[PDB]
């Protein structure tokens, strides 16, 4: 009841454009496939495109204005470039000037949208190719924490301000901000837990690529044909991992584990977000009130002078 | 002993880099 | 599609229509208290000045 | 027949070459002793039995004095020595800068060089023993490539950067949640280590490992146990992004930028500590650069 | 079918649900009316 | 006053106990499904 | 046909929407009306 | 086809004529109540100046 | 049958304990009772 | 045909939408008009 | 493509050139708009000075 | 046919844009003209 | 059966261990006995 | 290609010369203008000094 | 048979073992016994 | 062939115009000549 | 190929010996340019000094 | 045979290494005994 | 061959376009010869 | 390859030769000009003093 | 073999140069000789 041709070449809106695909050569030299293919656009795709444009747009000429409208200065400072959310005063509202804050909030308001069409479209073309929607659940985790980065922890602090600025260096200087405003992010449980998810996720991403291209051999990276019968390739890789550490997944379950670990980084990474600045002004003053901080009573200093 | 080891610690670090960059060539050499 | 006038057949199911004439009727008396509500809200505290 | 498969579905056997086997027979089929590292160097593998589930090879062996020496000094250092009795509370102190590099077991710091010492004698043998397994059962050296890149950023930490400062103190300290102290205190001496280059990338490269992983586990799982083409997902993978890597390219990518990260990071920390004190200074170029020094007035100018 | 019924409903309705949730977050915020306590 | 608060407990050592725990659990059944008998193709022939 | 009207219809709507918000935020966030207290 | 004209029958479906009609008389509408709210947003508050 | 009871029953215990384990430890941080030295 | 008639009206519509937007925005952040409270 | 002139034939579909005569006739009004938008505005305020 | 005549028309088409813009940032910016207030 | 007696008596185990050891630590820290130097 | 010349038909469509023919009057126009507009600039504010 | 007695055995010494070095570094740090310089 | 001439004319062109781009700004930037007010 | 000099044949299409031919006058019109621009720029204000 | 003898050789006898290893050094870190200048 | 007559060419190109832009900027960046106003 | 002598026949095609001989020609006129660039540099300010 | 010749050869080789090594550079780091100028 699916056409794989016609989800692939269809004409217009609910269709695919760039049809005649390119071949990038050296992608299918290195990677195994270098056919660019057609692109889906499919009134999820157009929503998502146009409202990240007109995002990007305001964010792009609110750099040209900060910079008096110079081209050059606009290419020193643009990675220092960036549209601040409005400041703490008037923290929430949204009658705030346009270079304070005022295009800081039509510009996340159209990425909102944009990612919430691309989610959309996400789960509309898994639904269409008969595959399961997974990855627009994965793609609702990611969202979960940018949500409340963007809009929930702002939201429940009262002001604006507690969100990035828009900017290259910009969410760098709103990480650095944020776990110093609220004591010290390392004492974060649930910061811990994100970061335990974190590089568990990169672990399993090493340990996954790595075991599937050294039985590559044996067809071991046909995952589909894999989970119908395994061949030797999974073999091996299951008595790899055996022998290394006394016990294996399959072909199924290692991507059970993958999508997990990587929802857990998203989903305990959204909750501590949330709860350090709501219930937890102090993370490290709540980190002695919990007994896991360490005493530090005669540090040796010499380490961290010059 | 300062720049002389401190160099050759820097060069042990792009050592480090060396197996995953045979791996990248390995890929390439062997996808004719 | 028996039920939907000819006009709209080429564009309505049978079906189609009944939860269209639900979806209309709920806009309309969304748009009648949505009238009040900014006529209280004026009354109470204008928002032009 | 109920015909078990890999997922764990069964289906009817009608609606290949596959048959029901044990893993039994999958594991005996497969042992092949006498491959390993250590048979082609000596002409033998000293350990080449297995206990239980786990290869014990030489450098298994080797690992696991590692892993027992490791565990026993980090405990004493911490339990007696700190008085703790609480991990969290405790702290594994290497030397203090002012000692050097060299060791003394009547100063305290002397049971962080050994659990450390230990610890790398066990990361070590964990390697080569991953090279030993590979090379039995006739795999590539992928796993061991990747394991070594995270290796070596253990390394960097505890080796090559504190012989490069000299002073054996600047290990990081071996404590749940006070190695965290220092990742926290060397971050800020060398303020903004968000703007160090190499450790921007390693962040990217890890934020990608963690979203190449999401979008695999994804892929996989969501044509797992339906009738599928083995094409869908490819078509999936066009239809958004307007690309589709294929299956051996998704895992080619995941062990290079697994890897490249951690590889990228110990590059940060060891150029950290060594050649840039400052890495808000070290942007200091920037403006400078001659094709945009001229160019500005009042605050834009720089 | 050039236009699906179910799309135009979904669109329309999750368009005027975030529209009323956008208002009433922009004049909250604005403080312009006097709302708990302002 | 040796105590930690209600609040650190639930949040670090519960969090910390579902972590270690479960994934014991799922390594537990991970090895279960990877373990048992599925159809594979058989080692002497296709190899 | 070269043109689907459901596409110009999609790129419209949007188009008019994007607009309409954007210049509704564009004059409330410049304080010269005195509109939800400027 | 029958119910479009036929200068643009080659671009209009029957059932796309009667959404484009609708979107027609929708933007006059909108266009209409558009100018009306220039027209007393000007006489409230002078934006040229 | 909607549940295997084998799920339920490891379900039940596995959270009475963590309740269990929970209580005592909030009622033994609350120092509200001068049990095991106040 | 070299160019799809098509093409060039996205083309051309969004390079004009794009070109209007930003000489909307560099003429109002200049204040050279006194427009929208200078 | 008999509607489109012999000229155009190579590059017009039949229904690309009732679509090109609304696009051309729209950028014209638009251009007369934009000169009188223009004039208005330099009456107004001249911006080159 | 070494180059598409497609291709040169917008790399020629985008570079042209692209160069007036700069150009014409460059020279606002620079305040030399006294245009729009500069 | 719903419980092999072999996981029973694993589990069981471990969790009598398991809070044998909780529960000597939080006696032990609590410093409520005077037991190994107060 | 008929209407191509036969000194540039290894290079031109038939329908890419017309597209070719208006791209030139088009560079040609724009080159005047801009010819104009420097002159204008230059006698309003000369930029070399 | 429910459990294996190499099993049981392996488990049995490991868990000895463990608590045999857990209990004397315990009863070491507590300097409660004045055993090797206290 | 060692040369595709599409190649080396794309090369070139992208040549010759980042080193215009690149010796003007440079040029400009050095406040040396008398150019847009400097 | 014929219109391509023999030595060049190994190297030059026929198409691309035309799209040569205007590259190399365009780059030798440039390079005029160029020395007038050099030429005038160091009558107004040398550089090297 | 629940225990092949060379697994139960070389685990004791890695055990007693790593334990004679581990006392040697605790003791010499204790400075109880001076032992190597302690 | 042990060199593609392709390859040498891009490398030595690019060397010397990149060991020319650098050798210019250090020469410029010196101060050493009073060009461009030093 | 017969256009190429027959020493570096082993390693240059019929048109590399061609391309090559270009190369060293742009070689040798850069040499030229690097060479007058350096003398004229040195009669101007002395680098090494 | 379980015990072959060869391969008590080489874990009694390598085990005492690794023991070798661990002792004179435990002996040489206590500083206790004035070994090496200590
Ligand atoms: C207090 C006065 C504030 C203001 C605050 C708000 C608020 C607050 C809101 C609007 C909303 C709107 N305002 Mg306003 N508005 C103001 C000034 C203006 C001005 C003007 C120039 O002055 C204009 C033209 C508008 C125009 C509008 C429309 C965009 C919209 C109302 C009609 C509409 O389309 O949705 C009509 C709405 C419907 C058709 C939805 C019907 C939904 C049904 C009834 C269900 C309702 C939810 C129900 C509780 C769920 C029950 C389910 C259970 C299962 C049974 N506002 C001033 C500044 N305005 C409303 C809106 O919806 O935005 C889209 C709204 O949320
Ligand atoms: C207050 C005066 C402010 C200003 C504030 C605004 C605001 C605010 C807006 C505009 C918008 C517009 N202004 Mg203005 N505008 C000003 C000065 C100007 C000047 C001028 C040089 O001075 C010009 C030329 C314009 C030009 C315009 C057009 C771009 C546009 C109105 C017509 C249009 O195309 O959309 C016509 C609109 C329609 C055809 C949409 C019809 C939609 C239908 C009616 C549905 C409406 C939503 C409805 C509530 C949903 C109900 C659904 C329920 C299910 C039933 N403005 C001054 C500075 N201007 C309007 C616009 O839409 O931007 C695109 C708008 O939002
Ligand atoms: C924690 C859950 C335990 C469990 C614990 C119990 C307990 C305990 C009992 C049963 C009993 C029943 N369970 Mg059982 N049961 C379990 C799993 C299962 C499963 C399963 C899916 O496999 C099934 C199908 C059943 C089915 C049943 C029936 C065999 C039987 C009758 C229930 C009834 O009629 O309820 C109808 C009755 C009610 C729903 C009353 C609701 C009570 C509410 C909460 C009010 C309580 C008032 C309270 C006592 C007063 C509080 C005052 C304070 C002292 C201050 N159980 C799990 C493992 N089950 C009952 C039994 O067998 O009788 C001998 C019973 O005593
Ligand atoms: C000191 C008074 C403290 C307090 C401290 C505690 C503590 C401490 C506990 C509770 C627990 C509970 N309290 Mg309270 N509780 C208080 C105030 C309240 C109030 C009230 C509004 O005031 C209420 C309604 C409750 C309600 C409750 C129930 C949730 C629960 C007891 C019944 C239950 O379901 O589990 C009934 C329990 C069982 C059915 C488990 C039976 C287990 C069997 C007996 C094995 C026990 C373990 C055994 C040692 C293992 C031996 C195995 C060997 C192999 C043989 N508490 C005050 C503040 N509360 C208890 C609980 O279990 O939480 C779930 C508990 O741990
Ligand atoms: C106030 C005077 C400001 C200035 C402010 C603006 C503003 C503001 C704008 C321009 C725009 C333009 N200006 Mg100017 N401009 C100035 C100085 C100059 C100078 C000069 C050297 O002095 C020049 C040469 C120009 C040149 C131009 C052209 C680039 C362009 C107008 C014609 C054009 O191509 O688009 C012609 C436009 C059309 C053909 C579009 C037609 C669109 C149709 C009419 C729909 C309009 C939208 C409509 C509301 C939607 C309704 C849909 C409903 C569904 C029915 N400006 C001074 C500094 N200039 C306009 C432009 O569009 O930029 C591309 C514009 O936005
Ligand atoms: C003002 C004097 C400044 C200076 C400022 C500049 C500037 C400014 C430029 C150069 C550029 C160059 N200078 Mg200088 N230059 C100076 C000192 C020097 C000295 C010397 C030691 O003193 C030297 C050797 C050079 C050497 C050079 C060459 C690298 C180059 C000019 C020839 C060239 O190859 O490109 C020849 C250029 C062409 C062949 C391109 C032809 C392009 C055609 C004509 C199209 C032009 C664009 C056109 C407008 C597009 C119209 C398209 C429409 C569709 C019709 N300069 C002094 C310091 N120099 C020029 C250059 O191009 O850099 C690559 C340039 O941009
Ligand atoms: C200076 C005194 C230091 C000290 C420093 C050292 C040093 C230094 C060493 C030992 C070593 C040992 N010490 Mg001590 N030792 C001290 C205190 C003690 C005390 C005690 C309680 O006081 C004891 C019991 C020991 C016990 C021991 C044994 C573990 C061992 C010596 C016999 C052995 O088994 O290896 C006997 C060794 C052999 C059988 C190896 C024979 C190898 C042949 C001869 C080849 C030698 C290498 C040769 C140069 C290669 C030539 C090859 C060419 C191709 C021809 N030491 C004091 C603190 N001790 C030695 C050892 O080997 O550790 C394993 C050693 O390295
Ligand atoms: C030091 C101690 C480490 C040694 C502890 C393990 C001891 C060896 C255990 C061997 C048994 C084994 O292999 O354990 C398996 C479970 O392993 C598993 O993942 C168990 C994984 C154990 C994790 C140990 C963690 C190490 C901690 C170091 C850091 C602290 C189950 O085994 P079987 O189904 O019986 O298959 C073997 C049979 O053929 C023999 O009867
Ligand atoms: C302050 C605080 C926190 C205090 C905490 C308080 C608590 C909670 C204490 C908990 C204590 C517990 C639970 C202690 C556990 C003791 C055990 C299990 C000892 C096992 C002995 C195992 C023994 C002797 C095993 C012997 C094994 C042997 C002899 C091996 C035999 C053999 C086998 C099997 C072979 O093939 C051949 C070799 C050989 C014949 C030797
Ligand atoms: C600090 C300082 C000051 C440092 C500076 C010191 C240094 C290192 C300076 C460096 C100088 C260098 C390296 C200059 C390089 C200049 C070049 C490469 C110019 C390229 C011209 C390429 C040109 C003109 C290409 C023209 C392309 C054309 C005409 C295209 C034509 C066309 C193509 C190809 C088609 O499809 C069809 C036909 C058509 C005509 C449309
Ligand atoms: C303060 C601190 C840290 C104190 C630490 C306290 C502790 C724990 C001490 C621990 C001591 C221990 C355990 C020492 C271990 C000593 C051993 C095992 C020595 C091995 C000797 C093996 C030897 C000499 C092997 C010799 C091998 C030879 C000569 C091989 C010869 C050869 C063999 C057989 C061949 O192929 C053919 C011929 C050839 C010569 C090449
Ligand atoms: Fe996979």
């Amino acid at each position: 009841p699916i056409d794989l041709h016609d989800e692939e070449y269809r004409d217009g809106l609910e269709g695919t454009i760039a049809k005649p695909p390119g071949h990038v050569g050296w992608m299918q030299r290195l990677l195994g496939e270098g056919q660019v293919g057609p692109i889906y656009v499919g009134l999820w795709g157009v929503i998502s495109f146009i409202t990240f444009f007109a995002s990007a747009f305001i964010i792009l000429v609110d750099y040209g204005r900060q910079v008096g409208w110079n081209p050059i200065i606009y290419l020193r400072e643009f990675w220092n470039l960036a549209v601040y959310p409005p400041p703490t005063e008037y923290g929430l509202s949204w009658n705030v000037p346009w270079d304070k804050g005022g295009a800081w909030l039509a510009a996340t308001f159209f990425l909102h949208i944009s990612v919430l069409t691309w989610w959309a479209r996400l789960y509309t073309r898994a639904k269409a190719t008969g595959v399961g929607t997974q990855l627009a659940w994965g793609f609702a985790s990611a969202l979960s924490l940018y949500f409340v980065i963007y809009l929930f922890h702002p939201l429940a602090l009262g002001n604006w301000s507690a969100a990035p600025g828009h900017g290259f260096r910009a969410i760098l200087d709103w990480t650095n901000y944020v776990s110093i405003h609220w004591g010290n992010f390392y004492y974060n449980p649930f910061h811990m837990l994100s970061i335990f998810f974190l590089l568990g996720s990169t672990l399993l991403l090493a340990m996954h690529g790595a075991t599937i291209v050294a039985t590559s051999k044996w067809k071991s990276e046909m995952e589909f044909t894999e989970m119908m019968a395994e061949g030797p390739g999974t073999q091996r890789a299951q008595l790899f991992w055996r022998w290394v550490m006394g016990w294996n997944a399959n072909s199924y379950n290692i991507h059970i584990w993958a999508w997990w670990f990587a929802a857990f980084t998203a989903i305990t990474g959204a909750i501590g977000l949330f709860l350090s600045g709501t219930l937890v002004p102090d993370w490290y003053a709540w980190g002695e009130t919990a007994k896991i901080v360490a005493p530090w009573p005669n540090p040796d200093w010499a380490q961290y002078v010059f | 002993m300062n720049w002389i080891v401190a160099t050759f610690m820097l060069m042990f670090v792009l050592v480090a880099f060396l197996p995953l960059v045979v791996s990248l060539a390995y890929t390439w050499v062997t996808n004719p | 599609n028996d039920l939907v006038p000819d006009q709209w057949k080429p564009l309505f199911n049978n079906a189609q229509w009944l939860v269209h004439d639900i979806v209309v009727k709920t806009i309309y008396g969304g748009l009648i208290i949505a009238v009040i509500a900014h006529v209280l809200c004026w009354a109470w505290t204008p928002w032009i000045r | 027949r109920a015909l078990p498969l890999p997922s764990g579905e069964t289906l009817p056997a009608e609606a290949a070459s596959a048959e029901v086997i044990p893993f039994s027979i999958i594991e005996e089929f497969y042992k092949r002793p006498g491959k390993t590292l250590a048979a082609r160097f000596f002409g033998v593998d000293p350990f080449d039995f297995w206990i239980g589930r786990f290869y014990v090879g030489l450098f298994g062996a080797i690992s696991i004095i590692g892993i027992i020496l490791g565990v026993a000094f980090y405990l004493y250092e911490g339990v007696v020595n700190e008085g703790t009795l609480n991990i969290l509370a405790m702290r594994i102190e290497p030397p203090p800068v002012s000692q050097g590099l060299n060791v003394d077991p009547a100063q305290p710091g002397f049971f962080w060089f050994l659990t450390m010492v230990a610890a790398t004698i066990a990361f070590v043998g964990w390697l080569l023993r991953q090279i030993d397994i590979s090379l039995k059962l006739d795999m590539g050296m992928e796993v061991p490539i990747a394991f070594g890149a995270v290796v070596s950023s253990w390394i960097t930490l505890q080796w090559l950067r504190p012989i490069a400062m000299g002073a054996w103190g600047h290990g990081f300290p071996l404590g749940i949640t006070h190695h965290l102290d220092w990742v926290s205190n060397i971050g800020y001496q060398y303020y903004n280590f968000f703007y160090n280059p190499f450790h921007a990338i390693g962040i990217t490269l890890l934020f990608a490992s963690t979203l190449f992983l999401h979008m695999h586990g994804s892929a996989v799982l969501s044509e797992a146990k339906r009738n599928i083409s083995d094409q869908n997902i490819h078509v999936f993978w066009r239809n958004i992004l307007g690309y589709s890597i294929g299956e051996i390219g998704i895992h080619r990518v995941a062990f290079w930028t697994g890897a490249a990260s951690v590889l990228f990071s110990n590059l940060c920390i060891f150029l950290s500590g060594t050649f840039v004190k400052d890495w808000n200074a070290f942007w200091g170029f920037w403006d400078k650069m001659p094709i945009w020094n001229g160019v500005g007035q009042g605050a834009l100018v720089a | 079918r050039p236009f699906e019924f179910r799309t135009s409903v979904v669109v329309s309705t999750l368009l005027g649900l975030v529209m009323a949730l956008l208002i009433h977050f922009v004049v909250l915020s604005s403080g312009a009316f006097n709302w708990l306590r302002a | 006053s040796p105590w930690p608060v209600w609040s650190g407990y639930a949040l670090c050592f519960v969090p910390l106990a579902a972590v270690i725990l479960g994934f014991i659990i799922a390594a537990r059944f991970t090895d279960k499904q990877a373990t048992s008998a599925y159809l594979r193709l058989d080692p002497a022939k296709a190899n």
